[PDB]
């Protein structure tokens, strides 16, 4: 028996009591980029050696927006490994500042 | 002036520039592996 | 008073620099980072950051000195210097020869535990659900990986057993809301104790591990995650649902090893949870069933695949341009009309999901005046500004999309 | 035999069904080779979490060997056979079909890693422990009637996945 | 370049042993037994290291569990202490009698390569107490002994015996002579 039993019970207390505690921000919902997208979001032949062109981590979407018929015929999404562990980096590396927006 | 108040993750810095380092680190690792294999075939 | 020195008070002993950090601590920056993981300490950005530092303009992260100053007195801490002396002690035995002493040295060895460290991190059980978020995403993509000489395969089953215990648990008590396949993953939403989780699964494919991202670092991620789970899952089963950990059937993981296996024994309130109640959906090959057999069993319906060979059967959900067999008793669907149903909840009709023809949009559930800018300070024009150029941005956008979906519809 | 089963590599897996022909060349190497009759999970575990297609790259290069990423790619490779995605392959692959020699040599062999993998301090006694546990769970006949080894696949597929 | 005082002491005391001539007691080590023939000298002794304490334990401890609720030979082991080694050989029990090179004070075993040419006792100077020290449990050892033996080691153990006898006492005849550390 490894990790087995109740930690918190009836537990009230919030960690957010000193003002120090910055909450690590949910990552945003995901707006219009599936594997079926209304293919007015499919990307002009253009843009797409200029999105890749442009440096990394300083760009809107980390992928480009792709139509597919079939839901079989989706990809395996190569870059998914390095989105995860940009995001661990960006927990404890990045610095969290209280903002006013 | 009606602001909400929210937490803001500032951009890491030099994360571009040890992206394509690492990118290159990985790559020489493997090379100085290889021919780590070949000079030992000579003993 | 004598003459106090400038830069030792305010926010010099508020703040201290990454390597100050380091060095009052006494440990390693990978242990350093290893505990700022697990206690959740991240940098903290000060109104000065010269007066922060000493005077000088440099690239400095600042940490919070109260922060650091708590985790000096914490027994993870001591646990890594016994890590670090059980290391040397059995390079001795085996660098000697002898193998028995070494084998011996396992035996009596105790590990570090993240018991106490989620308590001090999430004092309330809702708090640890507002993490779960972030938790669950790693955990799914630590599911979807090849083992390799950086990552053991014990890890990857480890990570893989909670999350076929999530999606159990997830499927049992029937709390799903929101469906998103994207080309990322798949995307899903869960009102777990009323506050609505977020969480993304990838396409069971193999992944190219890229030697650029370091998995030391993600692995120390996926070790706090890990007992977070499993705290959370013992909370969960044994407050509302069932005894945990539950069983496995042997001859149910042998043919699927997925979610219609790991059976579970207990000793609604949306209208999601009351959907596909009395329809029996025959899942076919072609389409990817772990991520369409969860959605099936949380709504209410019942499965029979394909796979599983390798009656009250309602449904069939087929992607192929060509369907052979055509029986008069079954409805043919692509699967699309799933993650249309989930969405709005409403049952939508299956008229628009035939299987071979083109499939609907899928959407996420996601001149006075320029003269009167004279009389605003610079303060407020550059403000102004900066408001009109991104309110500018976004409906040059938003024409964007209509001229484009003007030129498709033409064609 | 190895460069018929394409087995020069060392911690590499390939399926072939075993008949009266098969048999005989089985017992010359057994010595090198470890053998099962494996489980679904085991199959369809193994194919969607390892898998590789030589086929040609951008528009010069030919010998990438890539990934089972997509089904698309299944198509334009297998398609009028009968197989279409992935889990087709997996189903040609359990059950003996027609398509069986079609896919074999379609997914050549299967990259495994190896056991404990490091050289170090831990990672020494482990491989200690687990090369004892070889000669118990794995001997060496060396005869002419000698009798063929089978090995749980379902528990040797747990520790190199 | 400036160097802490322990470390000019031991690298002052490296030079020293080189340049000065040396008396032919000493310098009859050094002139020790060869690369192959150690390491095939420590294919049979690690075959009988001594039975270490955890081992011994846990041992005697199924003695007590099995015996006492519900005709053995007597085993064999190298043997490790200069008491009683210098014992064995003299008794005469000692087959190989394994030197150590570098020993804290040298006038500890200088009299004992010559006492086992006197004794008829086919010794070899071994490189290393440490290295003799890992066969037998302890950091170090100083001397390790080979009195008895199983039959199936015994052949190898002869052959050892005349291997070290050809290796080392035939090609360090001269070493008996020559007052060594004459380098330039």
């Amino acid at each position: 028996e490894n990790y087995q039993y109740d930690l918190w019970g009836d537990s009230t207390e919030t960690n957010d009591h000193v003002m120090h505690l910055r909450a690590p921000k949910l990552p945003p919902p995901t707006n219009e980029e599936s594997y079926n997208p209304p293919e007015e979001y499919l990307l002009s032949p253009e843009e797409k050696e200029a999105w890749e062109n442009t440096e990394y981590s300083e760009r809107e979407r980390n992928f480009i927006p792709q139509k597919y018929s079939a839901l079989r015929k989706v990809p395996g999404y190569g870059e998914s490994i390095r989105e995860r562990f940009e995001r661990s980096l960006d927990l404890y590396l990045a610095p969290r500042v209280r903002k006013n927006k | 002036l009606n602001s909400n108040p929210e937490i803001l993750l500032r951009k890491r810095r030099n994360a571009d520039r040890t992206r394509i380092e690492r990118q290159e680190l990985a790559k020489k690792k493997r090379e100085e592996q290889i021919k780590k294999k070949r000079s030992n075939k000579n003993k | 008073m004598r003459i106090k020195k400038k830069n030792t008070r305010g926010n010099a002993r508020n703040f201290i620099t990454r390597s100050q950090a380091v060095r009052k601590l006494q440990v390693s920056l990978a242990d350093f980072r290893r505990l700022c993981i697990f206690k959740g300490i991240y940098p903290r950005e000060p109104r000065n950051k010269k007066k922060a530092n000493k005077g000088s303009t440099a690239p400095t992260t600042f940490y919070y000195a109260k922060d650091i100053q708590y985790l000096m007195h914490e027994p993870v801490l001591a646990k890594f210097r016994e890590h670090k002396t059980f290391a040397r002690k059995l390079t001795r035995a085996l660098g000697r020869g002898e193998v028995s002493s070494a084998k011996r040295l396992e035996e009596n060895r105790d590990s570090y535990t993240l018991d106490h460290i989620i308590k001090e991190r999430y004092p309330s059980f809702p708090d640890a659900i507002r993490d779960i978020d972030d938790a669950l995403n790693m955990l799914f993509l630590f599911s979807n990986l090849p083992s390799t000489n950086q990552v053991s395969s014990k890890i990857i089953n480890d990570a893989q057993k909670i999350c076929n215990q999530w999606l159990a648990y997830v499927a049992k008590e029937r709390l799903v809301r929101k469906v998103f396949v994207s080309i990322k993953g798949v995307y899903y939403q869960a009102n777990i104790k009323g506050e609505e989780v977020r969480w993304l699964v990838p396409f069971k494919f193999p992944e190219n591990i890229p030697s650029d991202v370091d998995f030391r670092i993600m692995l120390t991620f996926l070790e706090f995650y890990s007992t977070l789970l499993h705290f959370v899952l013992y909370k969960l089963y044994t407050d509302s649902g069932l005894i945990y950990p539950p069983k496995l059937d042997l001859k149910k993981d042998k043919i699927i090893s997925g979610l219609s296996s790991y059976i579970l024994e207990s000793r609604y309130d949306s209208p999601v949870a009351s959907l596909f109640s009395a329809f029996v959906f025959y899942v076919s090959r072609e389409v990817p069933i772990d991520i369409l057999e969860f959605l099936i069993l949380s709504c209410g319906g019942n499965v029979i695949s394909e796979a599983a060979m390798d009656s009250k059967v309602t449904h069939q959900i087929v992607d192929r341009p060509v369907l052979k067999n055509k029986v008069a008793g079954r409805t043919y669907i692509q699967p699309q009309w799933i993650f249309d149903c989930i969405n709005k909840g409403e049952l939508v009709p299956a008229n628009k999901y035939l299987p071979g023809e083109a499939l609907p949009p899928h959407l996420s559930p996601w001149e006075e005046k320029k003269l009167k800018m004279i009389m605003m300070s610079n303060k407020q024009k550059k403000l102004y500004k900066k408001m009109k150029y991104s309110n500018a941005k976004k409906e040059e956008q938003a024409e964007n999309l209509k001229k484009k979906k003007k030129q498709i519809a033409k064609q | 035999i190895l460069s018929l089963l394409r087995l020069v590599e060392t911690n590499t897996g390939v399926f072939v069904k075993l008949t009266k022909n098969v048999y005989p060349l089985l017992k010359v190497i057994a010595p090198y080779v470890v053998i099962g009759k494996p489980s679904l999970s085991s199959i369809r575990s193994l194919i969607q979490k390892r898998g590789r297609i030589i086929y040609k790259g951008e528009n010069e290069a030919e010998p990438h060997e890539i990934v089972l990423n997509d089904n698309n790619i299944v198509e334009e490779q297998l398609g009028d056979h009968g197989i279409i995605c992935v889990e087709d392959i997996i189903h040609e692959i359990a059950t003996m079909g027609e398509s069986f020699s079609v896919c074999n040599f379609f997914l050549q062999p299967f990259k495994l890693n190896r056991e404990v993998s490091g050289f170090g301090s831990l990672n020494r006694l482990r491989k200690i422990k687990q090369r004892e546990a070889e000669s118990r769970t794995r001997q060496f006949s060396n005869a002419a009637t000698a009798p063929v080894i089978e090995v749980d696949i379902d528990s040797l597929l747990a520790k190199l996945n | 370049v400036k160097w802490p005082e322990y470390v000019r002491v031991q690298r002052q005391k490296k030079i020293l042993s080189i340049r000065l001539k040396v008396p032919p007691t000493i310098a009859q080590f050094q002139y020790t037994l060869d690369r192959n023939t150690a390491a095939e000298t420590f294919k049979l002794f690690n075959k009988y290291r001594p039975e270490t304490a955890a081992e011994k334990k846990e041992r005697l401890t199924k003695e007590a569990a099995a015996v006492a609720e519900g005709a053995s030979p007597k085993p064999y082991a190298v043997k490790y202490g200069l008491n009683h080694v210098v014992a064995l050989i003299e008794n005469k029990k000692a087959k190989l009698v394994l030197i150590a090179n570098d020993v804290d004070p040298i006038e500890l075993v200088v009299f004992l390569p010559a006492l086992c040419k006197k004794m008829g006792v086919p010794y070899a100077i071994v490189k290393g107490k440490a290295r003799l020290g890992t066969l037998v449990n302890q950091k170090t050892s100083a001397v390790a002994a080979l009195t008895e033996v199983r039959a199936e080691d015994e052949a190898a153990l002869a052959k050892l015996v005349s291997t070290i006898d050809a290796n080392f006492a035939d090609k360090y005849d001269e070493v008996k002579k020559h007052w060594g550390g004459g380098i330039l």
